[PDB]
């Protein structure tokens, strides 16, 4: 019963830890119980998943009794319950991946509107709190859009996306 | 080139350059009026419908030429034959090998009938001249035609059809002065080891 | 049965783009290699290129800047375009289902393993002529009779383009003993032919050759006399 | 009373072997010659319960051979210094296929004798220029060595049984009506190969398929054949064995001389018995758990080179052969088909042994044109977990933890103690 | 039918040793590797009768260690000629306590090469000037030796049996309701120590006291403890090994270089454990044969140095430690008090071995600051004959016959043969 | 369930020998030390049926000793080239009895070093002049060898019985009311002797006479005695070992030096025990198949020298002694007579081992005055077929097949395997 939030396009790590300090065999599987990763003694093995070109693990840690799964170049469709099967115990961790797309231009004109559509998994209920470069809180739901802007609102905008008591912040640049 | 064979005897048709490396000779046949069609590929493998009478030399010995052999030849094998050579030491060839026309000699000896005309008075009144030499009623379909101006062979202005099935024509373009200057002109037609000469004088 | 059928314009002018289509049935074009091949009159065939939907496509190096071969799976057909044409590009062009094969030996001869193609199913072909003339109609000269007890009597038809010319005699009331020889293409790029009848020498009937050339819309009756 | 799990084994082996070859050295020092029977005797009844994969005898042999490897590194094998930088060139002047070339011929500015003196020395490596060896490089060399497994008979000495379940069709965790009690095993060759069992020991009646947990695809499936499959791997690659002694503390080989120019390394599999054994594999899989499915095989899923290729040895040189030709077979639940297999291979010198203690290098190959004929005697698979809507099950190779190979050898062997 | 007293025993030993050290050589040449099991199986019933002091195995093991010693004297060890006279001098330039010295640095006119050539060669000795060796002296020296016990597993091989009384509380001649049938012992390290058992074996539950005849004070008392006592001996004395080879037959040692100014050789005892174990010894004596008495331990009664001191080895050099610290105790029938011990110790090269066949000299101590932490695992006592009017009993250390150390080892082992 | 005939054995031997002498080397390379405890425990009843001679284990030991001999021929022993021609002379200047020579000093121009260099080198042979070798002779010389049989304890390896018929009065094909089960035999020396068995073993109670089929005169009769007979063969013939190492490939000896003029080689038999053993043989023959007859002995019937003499080993040199003195009695069925026996002997270097692969030469005798005091511990006889009208039966010595010599020692042993 664990949740990890990931940002689209940035790497993430999931972690599986045993009570023994020995390198012992583990496997990582997705919610449909398809192999993503495993080890074979000290060798790394990848499994027939959509993550196959992008999954990895730090093998030095296996010899310490703990086993990550590392996913690079993360995409929204990588959101799933992921499990680890070590010591005849089943760790379950729910990865959710979020991202941000501005629908409005990279170069806005004077006195216009900003439109941001976040990317989220299907069957999810995201929550969002955005902020301006200076001192303006913005609240909203599925699509956040500020209908009125000023030329004082050029600069780096920060927006928090929140889910299951956890939060991440995204950064975008507006001129 | 041409190969001629009596029915039931073996024919051998050679095609292409001498081999340099290992090879895959492909062979094709073209019947008159028809598209080229495969006989053999991979030196001696035949598609469905080609009889085992056709066989090809393997891609074996270096410095030898490809040969198609056709045993027990019948009149329905009277066709053009082409090859396409793949060789491990040569590039892909994008032109086929030169075609060998197989003539099947069922019927012998029918000699031509030759007719030769002087130019028309209407053509001479047009300041032009053509001698017309017409050849018919012969078999097999192979003739060669040459002309003379008195006894000197004619090098320019001779035009000749391919015989088809089977008669032919040949023409000699002259000016009226070139026509009148010689005592006469000859049209010679050679067929199956003998030559007929027809003459016409101004 | 796999069936292939080529089509095209028939006559092209120099420097224009020849374009041909090859409609295919009995197989789907994705599942096969295709070649375009052509054969000039009296010459051996020439391979233009081969194409496959995978992109396993290579052309004759002489034609590489001028030629394109393509496949259209939605219409289930093969196509050819050849830019910049000259009379050297006159040929009957053919479309062929091409089959790939390999010669494989021991690994001591890995340098000698090679791939090859052969053509398995062909279409009937499309004649392409490249020339530079809109039209030319004939002249007709008679060939008067002179000797033999039966004698040849005829007409010479000179300098027309394109083919054909039709000749009948006596409006078709004379067909036995009649021979119209095929046209000679002369070095000028124009055609000429002759037609003769073989008739007795005693002379009661009138003889007329009826020469017609539809491309120039020209029809000439020529009476022939001794 | 019988009592289980004690970490006690005794090594027995020898006939004509002495020192020199590495398993021969291991038998000569760790073993003594065996007494070649044993009586075994099953006794009437005597239990119908056993488990093959919960056997710690497997871990003890695995750890012991790993420790014998470590002890083999103590005398001649060198931990440092000469992997630093490379100046290699390629033999290719004219190229197709963007081939590069796995063996690159190099020149190295090598320390020789006295202080800070160097000579140009021939050497060989596999990538390009500079690059060196990643964090560790332990060169094996040594004057008189070679590497081929030797049978090692393992015993239950002065007071233990090895229980031997003799059920020809034993489930793995199920009943066994004939347990016998044996002093030593018949002689296991300690083979180190992934995906396929090579040299091995065969099933007595029919092809046998085994798993610790067939429902769980993570656990490896072992396969044992009752008939072997021929596999023959030949490397025509040449070297002059040169070794230069210049200063007493340095010791180095000079490989790469001569010509021969061979394609990579290579292997053949004679497929007449591969069709029959794998046909019986898919028959047994349908008889066991895929009752009406189509059974596909697919090549390795992904991982390290030792995971993605058939990794095995032909003399302590390490070979990595392509697996696609073994696992390109969709067995539709109908009839079978003809023809034969040839396999690409590579040879490497470098292997990351043990853990990350260091890489070992068997670096001078001796002679050229060496061929290894072997039996494949079994397979190791990992199921690619599937669906039921697809009407197919897919299997990929497995293995990589050498304890699974020891479980194929010790499937009939468990050491237990008598109490009164 | 079981029948007793056969002299047919087999030897097993080896983990990681080869030649060089003397017991390691004896393991390598007299034994094969041990084969690590035994089942033992204490069958139900099967008598309640045994006598541990009536066991001819004890005499066999003892005779065999002496035989292997006699055999080690055959190759390197030197019977003659150079113990003749000593031109020793004294190191001291200012003295108190009339100390003399013990180890003295000496000078010798020594024979070298050819015929009658001599050089001044360093020597060390332990008396004064002149004096030499008495009747014999055999110098061990040798280029590759040391002397450390190794376990020797002794077996009754294929056919006969060792019967093992496992009873924790056994009276020596008394009943034993738990007797197992074993093939081999677990490995007995042959230690040659008097008065205290070093390394040995530890009792399973409590202090156990074993004596041949408790009423007869002439018989020795072997004490076994369930927990050991730390003893830590140290010799910071320095030497340079300096072997000289001169003529072909002569090969000599010239220990004596460098300095250290050490107080003899030394040892310490951790007294917390010595107090708990002797407090339990007097408690066990009170329960056994001393129902209401004050029990004193007193130092040795007289005799040779090997009999008056705790005499034992720490590398095959022979050591002698004063016993008074171990035995200055009067245990009243009440309680103990805290603190610690340090003991005087001395070392000799010269020891009498055998009967009177010859002295042996381990003449080259090599290097220095050599220390032997050891576990005391038993005590060898003898009772001093008392009265009842004195209201006390006294014990002194005792023994000296290594057969009695072998009875502490073979207290649970007796070979019997089996008839149908 | 007991089942017979398997081709497995195990070897045990060693106490003081190492390399050098050939059987010492065969124990060293085939066996390990022996483990001296056989309980045997004859179980009550357990069948009354045994045939000794139909034992394939005899052949196994015999053909394996022949392979061990062939292995000793591999390194030192020289198949070629030097035997071509001999320039021998006689030492006799005045002669009686026309004696020629069984041994002569010869010279040979032997190739020495480099190309086509030769020197006169001494040689010895056993014929005349020129003469050379017949198809082969292989020179055994080797720097460090000698030849004396060593006890080989042959064992049933692991869990199998050697079933042991212990019966003091067994018939060969008959019942045995005491059969026991033993792991290893007491050690059998591999003896190669004809007509008599030497070293051997002795009958437990009285002389035993055994044949495969006593009716069939073709089968040899083996005799085993309860008491040995003294035989003593001295050879004062002198040689000085002289090895000449001239070329890197050549290896050669010179012999024939020194003087002595011995009468051939000699042997003696103390008739005092020969008289009692054959006196008991004729009683035993009369009690078994000659109920009232005179029994006569006759000398060997003729053939090869090894078949006409008591031919045996005394040190790698092979000996041939005259049989007449052993076999010259007509044992009239009443009483016998005294005195003592001397036997003439000859010696050769040269023996026809195996089949016809090649002869082997123990070419350097070393020293002189070499004496073999031995015990005759068996006899090998053949009956000469006869009439009933002669009222006598005649026996001649027999043998020449070391399988019969192995049967005399393996007379109590049959390995069998065990099932429930």
């Amino acid at each position: 019963k664990k949740v990890v939030l990931g940002k689209k396009g940035d790497t993430v790590e999931l972690t599986c830890t045993a009570s023994q300090k020995k390198s012992i065999q583990f496997h990582w599987k997705n919610s449909n119980q398809i192999k993503i990763l495993g080890n074979q003694g000290s060798f790394l093995t990848k499994g027939p998943s959509k993550l196959n070109d992008r999954a990895d693990s730090r093998r030095s840690l296996w010899d310490q009794g703990n086993f990550p799964l590392i996913i690079k170049n993360l995409k929204i469709e990588d959101s799933d319950t992921y499990i680890c099967e070590v010591e005849d115990q089943k760790e379950e961790v729910q990865l959710l991946v979020f991202g941000l797309t501005a629908n409005s231009d990279t170069h806005l004109l004077q006195g216009q509107s900003l439109t941001l559509t976040l990317e989220s998994p299907p069957g999810s209920s995201p929550s969002v709190q955005c902020r301006s470069p200076r001192g303006k809180n913005i609240q909203g739901g599925k699509t956040l859009s500020v209908s009125q802007l000023e030329l004082q609102d050029s600069g780096t905008w920060t927006c928090t996306v929140l889910q299951n008591q956890k939060k991440v912040e995204f950064k975008i640049d507006i001129v | 080139t041409f190969v001629s064979v009596a029915p039931g005897q073996t024919a051998r048709i050679t095609c292409g350059e001498e081999s340099l490396g290992s090879r895959s000779v492909i062979w094709y046949q073209q019947r008159p009026g028809q598209a080229p069609s495969l006989i053999i590929y991979n030196n001696n493998d035949r598609p469905s419908g080609i009889p085992d009478r056709f066989s090809g030399s393997p891609g074996s010995t270096f410095g030898t030429t490809a040969t198609l052999t056709i045993t027990s030849v019948e009149a329905g094998d009277e066709a053009d034959y082409y090859c396409h050579i793949w060789d491990s030491r040569r590039p892909t060839n994008w032109v086929f090998g030169e075609g060998t026309t197989l003539i099947v000699l069922s019927q012998p000896k029918a000699a031509p009938s030759v007719t030769l005309f002087p130019p028309s008075s209407e053509e001479l009144q047009a300041n032009k001249a053509t001698l017309v030499c017409l050849i018919s009623d012969f078999y097999p379909g192979a003739v060669t035609v040459a002309w003379k101006a008195d006894s000197s062979p004619v090098k320019a202005g001779v035009e000749t059809t391919t015989p088809s099935k089977y008669a032919a024509s040949s023409y000699l373009s002259l000016t009226p002065e070139q026509w009148k200057s010689h005592k006469s002109y000859s049209c010679q037609v050679t067929h199956e080891g003998s030559t007929v000469e027809k003459t016409v004088a101004p | 049965q796999v069936h292939l059928q080529e089509s095209g314009p028939g006559l092209v002018k120099p420097s224009e783009t020849l374009s041909l289509t090859c409609n295919v049935s009995g197989t789907l074009v994705r599942d096969n290699y295709w070649s375009w091949i052509r054969q000039p009159l009296g010459k051996q065939p020439e391979w233009i290129g081969y194409v496959h939907d995978s992109g396993d496509t290579n052309y004759n190096p002489s034609l590489k800047s001028r030629v394109h071969l393509s496949l259209d799976k939605s219409k289930n057909l093969v196509s050819l375009r050849l830019t910049g044409v000259t009379a050297a590009d006159s040929a009957i062009y053919y479309c062929a289902t091409t089959k790939h094969g390999r010669r494989i030996y021991g690994v001591v001869a890995f340098k000698e393993w090679f791939t090859y193609f052969y053509m398995d199913v062909w279409g009937k072909g499309t004649s392409v002529t490249v020339s530079s003339a809109s039209t030319k109609g004939p002249s007709v000269f008679p060939l008067a009779p002179s000797s033999g007890g039966t004698a040849a009597l005829g007409c010479l038809v000179k300098d027309y383009f394109p083919e054909p010319v039709t000749v009948s005699w006596n409006s078709g009331a004379l067909t036995s003993g009649v021979h119209t020889f095929p046209a000679v293409l002369q070095s000028s790029g124009l055609y000429s032919l002759s037609s003769v009848v073989t008739v007795p020498s005693s002379g009661t009937q009138t003889y007329i050759c009826n020469v017609n050339h539809k491309p120039s819309n020209t029809k000439v009756d020529k009476r022939v006399e001794p | 009373v019988w009592k289980d799990a004690e970490t006690t084994l005794f090594c027995a082996s020898d006939a004509k072997a002495y020192e020199t070859e590495k398993h021969n050295v291991w038998a000569t020092h760790a073993c003594v010659p065996t007494d070649p029977n044993p009586q075994e005797i099953h006794l009437e009844n005597v239990t119908e319960e056993f488990n093959m994969w919960k056997n710690n005898m497997v871990e003890q042999m695995h750890t012991d051979i790993i420790s014998l490897w470590d002890q083999s590194l103590k005398p001649c094998v060198k931990l440092t210094p000469l992997c630093v930088t490379l100046q290699c060139t390629n033999v290719t002047n004219n190229i197709t296929d963007d081939m590069r070339g796995e063996l690159k011929n190099c020149s190295f500015n090598m320390t020789t004798e006295l202080r800070d003196k160097k000579q140009k020395v021939y050497s060989l490596f596999y990538r390009y220029r500079l690059i060196n060896c990643n964090t560790s490089a332990i060169t094996q060399a040594c004057p008189k060595v070679s590497f081929e497994p030797i049978p090692i008979h393992y015993c239950a000495p002065a007071g233990f049984a090895i229980l031997k379940c003799k059920d020809k069709k034993f489930n793995g965790t199920g009943p066994c009506p004939s347990v016998s009690t044996v002093q030593c095993t018949h002689g296991i060759k300690p083979v180190v190969s992934t995906q396929l069992l090579l040299n091995g020991s065969l099933a007595e009646e029919e092809v046998m398929i085994r798993s610790e947990n067939i429902t769980n695809n993570a656990k490896n499936i072992l396969v044992q054949f009752n008939t072997p499959v021929q596999i023959n791997c030949t490397r025509p690659n040449n070297n002059t064995r040169k070794s230069i002694r210049i200063g007493p503390g340095q010791a180095f080989y000079a490989t790469g001389d001569i010509i021969g120019d061979i394609r990579q390394a290579h292997c053949n599999v004679s497929k007449a018995t591969w069709n029959e054994t794998l046909g019986k594999v898919v028959k047994q899989l349908r008889k066991h758990f895929g009752n009406n499915t189509i059974i596909r095989f697919a090549n390795s899923s992904g991982g390290d080179l030792e995971v993605t290729t058939h990794s095995f040895n032909c003399g302590g040189e390490f070979f990595y052969c392509n697996t696609s030709g073994l696992f390109n077979s969709t067995w539709i639940s109908n009839t079978s088909v003809n023809d034969s297999i040839t396999l690409p291979c590579r040879i490497k010198q470098i292997i990351n042994m043990w853990q990350r203690i260091g890489q070992a290098m068997y670096a001078p190959p001796i002679q050229g044109v060496i061929r290894c004929v072997s039996n494949i005697t079994g397979l190791i698979l990992t199921r690619d977990g599937g669906s039921t809507n697809s009407t197919t099950e897919t299997f990929r190779p497995g293995g990589g933890d050498m304890r699974d190979n020891w479980r194929s050898e010790l499937y009939k062997y468990k050491v237990v103690k008598i109490e009164p």
